[PDB]
């Protein structure tokens, strides 16, 4: 049945999609 | 963390928000 977790390459892209212009895996 | 609440277990949308920078 369809899976909801979200591994490898869909967390990345996850990450690019709601994180937006505020990124991810950055420091200030 | 992100691997084990959104890969492992299933996250919410706020759980992966808040990884966010």
């Amino acid at each position: 049945f369809v899976n909801q977790h979200l591994c490898g390459s869909h967390l990345v892209e996850a990450l690019y999609l709601v994180c937006g212009e505020r990124g991810f895996f950055n420091t200030p | 963390g992100i691997v084990e609440q959104c890969c492992t277990s299933i996250c919410s949308l706020y759980q992966l928000e808040n990884y966010c920078n």
